[PDB]
């Protein structure tokens, strides 16, 4: 097991376990999960009301500095009623550590626009609005950035299929470029690669 | 008939639609719009040219991937024309310079060209051959143009009798001749009553009639909706455009209805008037 | 990466330094002129491929 | 030349000047919305059209409170 | 027929004059632009062929569409195409641009730049190696060597 | 069941913001059809505007109405600037067919479109 | 460990401050730049005369998408669909049939040159080395119809040469 399989440090695991237990017990209003994976990167799973309070806690307090902001995407999971997952990803300049603040949300009710404490979150929340439609009340400007203007559909969902519905062509009839329903030249084949036979016995779920 | 001439599915962008069309011309104006609407329908178009391939290059990507195909024809040999119409569903004939050249008159393009192509066509077995004609091209006077067209009309009517001889009135559009001459002025003013017909209803009518069978044998004529004086129309052109010999004779010559033959209403296409599209097309004035 | 027990990844996403560096352009360029703005676009290395994610 | 009657006459011919109204059929109690077959869309069209005609801005709640020709004329008689 | 002979000789002179210099505009969306600037590099030349890389659109002979065309890109691309003198030619460089390419089955991508502007010369590659692009411009020049416009005008 | 809506209480505020948004589109139209050097009568454009409004009058759920109001406000912003070009504005229209009607026999000729 | 920059001050000593003033009023290091550029003038520039001299390469270039065949033998492709199973823009199109003999073979083996990003994956995935990325990269095709390979085009292109392909593989069948 030792050659060519990456060994690990339980020390970092114990440190993150204690730290997550600490954060969970000192902000008990919103914490439902603090989970620690095998390779010691922390995840905190949070109700969609403690967004501003928990991030104001996590920017400061001199026990968890974490100024640095990164990705925000809301991984589209059906077979839920709360479909979307807003994922903040935070980095400490002082402590060299990564915590994933996963808050959950539904289709139509907004989370509370983290740009108030995070000046990096402006185009991140604009991107999430453009690709998904997750609304952000109390925000300076929401537009469509990383899409076409006249295009709509919020394409990074699962309901939006791989091809777009519209497809441009120039035509000399009205001397300009128009959009048409999509006429593919080939099928985009679909390989049923989901093989059976239980490749991981540990991650089994109880059947009914 | 064999498969892959039958229509397939919805329309547009290499949906295999019905007609396989050999077009003589189409490097000019009306044939270019006609290839455009057949590309919207999704029809394979075989067009031969004769000029530099740069012109057919700037009208090339109208089709989808590899639908339309280009080859050569000449006004002399039946072998090149016959090779160009070896396999065709339909064929349309649209040709003509509006001045005599060194090597061609108004005679023998309008005379000699439909002769040979109809010869190899009727020996070839094409169907739904559509031959255009100028409206009111008579045996009567004032135009070698109009009388050679009348001779060609009698040719295409007599040999290969079930051709749709079609005639619009004199059309206007983005690349009109007579409205361009109205822009390329100076002046002189006469009287003639005249109906202008816009180009897109004409080419919509041509593609609808060529794709709809049972409407064959009959010559058709396309009608302008307004039908008023020429000089009032020139005042209209200067008003909308903000500024204060054969072509001018052949617009002063003849504009009338012919009550014998059926027009737009046997086709089901809405008439776009002069006013709407004329305001749309009169750009290129001062600011 | 977000992985189903699978051979297809369920969701990849990429933090791009181009996106993060284009993100603060007003507050980097409030007090200058346009050739300096072109120099600002230079001095943070751009590819514009990666700024799309 | 700023009375109730001159304002009502100019309101009357711009009621004539609107297109979809069929006919004008003026009354002090006309209620052109439902008794003449119109829409709240056309209600707000006519309200801001009167604004376009002769002056003051007529904001949202007062645009809702009118629904009626003479009530428009009297509300302008209040405001102007 | 020395009239026809003068026609052919003068057509050779004017078309050699066209194909001699041919300064392009580099439109250059994505990494195909990096390989084009690598054929602007000191090894693969462009001075030798009279080919002056130049961002001017107003005087563009040929136009090297390279990179990846998108739906947001396309009307601005064709507006760049319009303000351009009518003797003009197009080199579609790159698998992305000449047929959709690796982002073919996708939204926000026009399936190749055929569906916007006409294309004289396709050159494939990802990126088309700068050598191969230089071969593509040479075969563009040979297309210019066969164009016979003045032949068609005299016997027109 | 806890649902925290955007703006709405009943549909009165929905009606209020949507009638004001329609007023914004009414004074939006002639400036834009003059600015982009367009080629369509003002009557036709306004009637397509109110037709697009009258398409979605069938929804009473107020959160949906809030999100519609915010979408329409977004595109009124992006056409009241010059950020959208001629192409997108014409793309709202359909002047290129698109011919397909809902006749039974018409879809029975051009086959396999039930 | 860090080694930073810009930590000094302009020296107040009279020689150094009059030297910075001499550079300011005498345009000096600008002329130093001119001297460096003229040194690159007097070198010989490194160009390659393209249509004659061709720029160097590796034995493992990825070009033409050619096919191979057995020694005096039939087509090397079994039509085992691995290349279309791996083709990351799916430009392979394989429809397979047996023939009258019994050995399993093809019908339709199409490469799109548009979608083909030129990975190398279909070379590595091929169990019998049927498809090989070729050596030459000169396609330059004037029409878009002509950039859609058929199996017969691939066989002609595999029979316009094997000797290059065979030499490249026989040199470097030991790395991969
Ligand atoms: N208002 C109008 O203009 C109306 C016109 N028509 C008819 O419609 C037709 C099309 O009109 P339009 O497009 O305006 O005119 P064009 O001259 O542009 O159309 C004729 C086409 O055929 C080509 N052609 C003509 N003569 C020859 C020849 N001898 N050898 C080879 N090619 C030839 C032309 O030039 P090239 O060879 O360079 O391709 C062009 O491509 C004409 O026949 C006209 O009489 C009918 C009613 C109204
Ligand atoms: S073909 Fe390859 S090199 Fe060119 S733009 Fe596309 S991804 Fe980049
Ligand atoms: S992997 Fe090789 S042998 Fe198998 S189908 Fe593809 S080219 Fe043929
Ligand atoms: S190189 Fe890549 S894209 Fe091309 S055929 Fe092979 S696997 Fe497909």
């Amino acid at each position: 097991t030792r050659p060519t399989v990456r060994p690990r440090n339980d020390v970092a695991h114990k440190q993150l376990s204690a730290f997550g237990e600490y954060v969970a017990e000192i902000l008990p209003k919103y914490v439902q999960q603090v989970q620690v994976s095998c390779f010691s990167e922390l995840e905190i799973c949070i109700h969609p009301d403690g967004v501003i309070p928990v991030l104001t806690f996590l920017r400061d307090h001199s026990n968890a500095q974490f100024k640095s902001l990164a990705d925000l995407t809301a991984v589209d999971i059906p077979t839920r009623q709360n479909r979307f997952e807003i994922v903040y990803n935070l980095l400490s300049l002082r402590f060299n550590s990564r915590i994933r603040v996963k808050t959950y949300t539904d289709e139509l009710t907004p989370v509370e626009s983290s740009v108030s404490v995070y000046k990096a979150a402006n185009w991140y929340e604009r991107e999430i609005w453009d690709m998904f439609g997750v609304f952000f009340a109390n925000h300076p400007d929401l537009r469509r950035i990383l899409t076409d203007y006249g295009f709509e559909g919020h394409p990074f969902r699962k309901d939006f299929p791989l091809s777009g519905y519209v497809e441009l062509r120039y035509d000399d009839e009205v001397k300009r470029v128009v959009a048409e329903p999509v006429e593919l030249a080939q099928e985009f084949r679909k390989f049923d690669l989901n093989s059976p036979w239980e490749a991981f016995p540990a991650y089994r779920q109880p059947p009914e | 008939l064999h498969h892959a001439v039958i229509p397939h599915g919805k329309g547009g962008r290499s949906s295999v639609s019905g007609i396989v069309a050999t077009v003589f011309g189409a490097t000019g104006f009306l044939g270019r719009y006609l290839v455009n609407h057949l590309g919207r329908m999704g029809s394979q178009v075989i067009v031969p040219y004769r000029c530099e391939p740069y012109d057919t290059m700037h009208l090339r990507p109208m089709g989808d991937l590899g639908q339309i195909i280009f080859m050569d024809w000449n006004g002399r040999d039946k072998d090149s024309i016959r090779r160009a119409v070896e396999h065709s569903n339909v064929v349309i004939n649209l040709v003509g310079r509006e001045w005599e050249t060194k090597n061609f008159d108004f005679e023998d393009v309008f005379v000699k060209i439909p002769q040979a192509i109809a010869q190899v066509s009727k020996e070839a077995g094409v169907e739904k051959f559509i031959h255009i004609s100028h409206l009111n091209a008579d045996i009567k006077s004032s135009s070698k143009y109009l009388r050679n067209k009348a001779v060609g009309e009698k040719e295409v009517r007599e040999t290969f009798p079930e051709a749709t001889i079609i005639k619009p009135a004199d059309i206007f559009g983005r690349e009109d001749r007579f409205l361009n001459y109205f822009a390329n002025i100076r002046s002189l003013g006469k009287k003639t009553v005249k109906q202008p017909v816009y180009i897109v209803d004409v080419t919509k009518g041509i593609i609808n009639a060529i794709k709809d069978p049972d409407a064959r044998g009959k010559t058709f004529a396309f009608v302008g909706p307004n039908r008023y004086l020429l000089f009032d129309l020139v005042q209209y052109v200067f008003a909308v455009a903000h500024r204060p010999r054969d072509k001018v004779e052949r617009i002063h010559t003849t504009d009338r209805t012919l009550p014998h033959l059926p027009g737009l209403e046997d086709l089901g296409v809405q008439a776009t008037p002069l006013e709407l599209k004329a305001i749309e097309v009169l750009r290129r004035h001062r600011t | 990466l977000v992985s189903d027990g699978s051979s297809r990844p369920y969701r990849c996403k990429i933090k791009a330094p181009g996106f993060a560096h284009l993100a603060g352009l007003d507050k980097m360029s409030k007090g200058h002129m346009l050739a300096d703005v072109v120099a600002i676009i230079g001095t943070q290395d751009i590819v514009f491929g990666e700024v799309d994610r | 030349p700023l009375t109730l009657e001159g304002i009502k006459d100019r309101v009357l011919y711009v009621l004539k000047l609107y297109d979809k109204i069929d006919p004008e059929k003026l009354s002090v109690n006309s209620h052109f919305m439902k008794d003449l077959g119109l829409d709240s869309l056309d209600q707000v069209e006519i309200i801001m059209a009167m604004e376009d005609e002769f002056g003051f801005e007529i904001p949202d709640i007062d645009a809702e409170k009118l629904m009626c020709p003479q009530e428009i004329v009297d509300y302008i008689a209040d405001k102007k | 027929s020395r009239g026809e002979y003068v026609v052919a000789k003068l057509d050779d002179l004017i078309n050699w004059a066209r194909r001699s210099s041919l300064w392009p505009m580099t439109f250059g969306l994505a990494c195909c632009a990096v390989e084009m600037m690598h054929m602007a590099a000191p090894r693969y030349d462009m001075d030798r062929f009279g080919v002056v890389f130049r961002a001017s659109p107003r005087q563009s002979d040929v136009m090297i569409v390279a990179g990846t065309l998108t739906n947001k890109m396309a009307p601005a691309l064709r507006k760049v195409y319009d303000q351009m003198p009518e003797p003009r030619y197009v080199v579609s460089m790159g698998s992305c641009a000449n047929g959709g390419g690796y982002y073919h089955y996708s939204y926000s991508v026009v399936r190749g730049c055929d569906r916007i502007v006409p294309v004289d010369i396709y050159v494939p590659g990802c990126p088309p190696t700068a050598e191969a692009l230089l071969y593509g411009i040479l075969q563009l020049q040979k297309k210019i060597k066969r164009e016979k416009r003045l032949r068609i005008w005299y016997r027109r | 069941t806890s649902v925290k809506p955007i703006f709405s209480r009943d549909m009165n505020e929905a009606k209020r913001r949507v009638r004001e948004l329609y007023r914004a589109w009414y004074r939006e139209v002639p400036n834009t059809v003059h600015l982009f050097q367009l080629d369509i009568s003002v009557k036709q454009g306004r009637d397509k505007v109110r037709e697009m409004f009258k398409k979605n009058a069938h929804v009473t759920d107020p959160r949906v109405v809030d999100l519609l109001v915010i979408k329409g406000k977004m595109e009124l912003e992006e056409t009241i600037n010059v950020w959208k070009q001629r192409t997108h504005v014409m793309r709202f229209f359909h002047e290129t067919e698109a011919p397909r009607p809902k006749d039974f026999l018409s879809k029975f000729y051009v086959g396999h479109d039930p | 460990t860090y080694k930073y920059v810009n930590l000094r001050e302009p020296s107040m000593d009279m020689k150094s401050v009059t030297d910075r003033a001499a550079q300011t009023l005498l345009w000096t290091e600008l002329i130093r730049g001119l001297g460096m550029t003229l040194s690159y003038l007097f070198r010989e520039p490194a160009t390659i005369n393209y249509p004659f001299e061709k720029g160097p390469l590796s034995p493992r270039f990825r070009g033409e998408h050619a096919l191979r065949r057995y020694p005096s033998g039939e087509e090397r492709c079994i039509a085992c669909k691995l290349c279309e199973a791996v083709c990351p823009a799916q430009a392979i199109t394989i429809e397979a049939e047996p023939r009258a003999d019994g050995s399993r073979r093809t019908t339709r083996y199409d490469i799109d040159m548009t979608k083909c990003i030129y990975c190398g994956f279909c070379q590595e995935a091929c169990p019998v080395d049927a498809i090989v990325e070729g050596p030459n990269f000169e396609f330059s095709t004037e029409t878009h119809e002509e950039l859609l390979y058929n199996k017969e085009k691939l066989l002609n292109n595999g029979d316009k040469w094997e000797a290059e392909i065979a030499a490249n593989i026989q040199a470097d069948y030991l790395y991969r």
